[PDB]
């Protein structure tokens, strides 16, 4: 979840920067796409909501949404939570219409 | 004679039997969409 | 304790959670969300939180 501390977080700030600067040039492409590949309990989740609880980010974007996927998962319950972050009610639903 | 035919009728459901007996405990151990 | 007085004028937001034995985490969450005042939707946990 988007939800952490940023007291304990030990100093991301060049990462931080980086990343920001990557996420200003965003109407450069048409869908800019990023990936924070590591190995497990390496600073992935944090440096993510570390990037997107800042405030120029989210001046910027108006609907950031945070999904989980995971090991176990399926197609259907990552479109609803898109749809909850969104603000879509969460309605008993197929998935057809979820794309809609 | 029936003699042949009678041990080709054991050997094949002997082994039919055996087949059966030693796989069915790995069944007891274990218990267990397209869209547009 | 908080069936008081001084500590309803105190607290705007009392709220009290049963855990057990059995328990698990989301139905913490959405009983936090029913003391709170939300209402009970079905719903995952990063929402939750948020
Ligand atoms: N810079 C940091 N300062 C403080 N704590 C940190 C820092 N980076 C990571 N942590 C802590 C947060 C978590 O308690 C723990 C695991 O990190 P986390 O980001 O959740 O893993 P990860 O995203 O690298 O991999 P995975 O999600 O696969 O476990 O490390």
């Amino acid at each position: 979840s988007p939800v952490y501390d940023h007291t304990q977080v030990v100093g991301l700030e060049g990462d931080k920067r980086k990343i920001k600067e990557w996420l200003f040039r965003s109407n450069d492409s048409q869908l800019l796409i990023m990936a924070f590949v590591g190995m497990g309990g390496l600073g992935k989740t944090t440096i993510a909501q570390e990037v997107f609880n800042d405030k120029e980010i989210e001046h910027r974007f108006e609907r950031r949404i945070w999904v989980s996927v995971s090991q176990t998962f399926t197609e259907e319950q990552i479109m609803r939570s898109i749809l909850r972050n969104l603000g879509d009610a969460s309605v008993g639903d197929d998935i057809g219409t979820l794309l809609r | 004679l029936q003699y042949k035919k009678s041990k080709r009728l054991q050997e094949i459901n002997e082994r039919i039997t055996k087949i059966k007996s030693q796989v069915e405990p790995y069944f007891e151990f274990i218990t267990p969409d397209r869209w547009s």
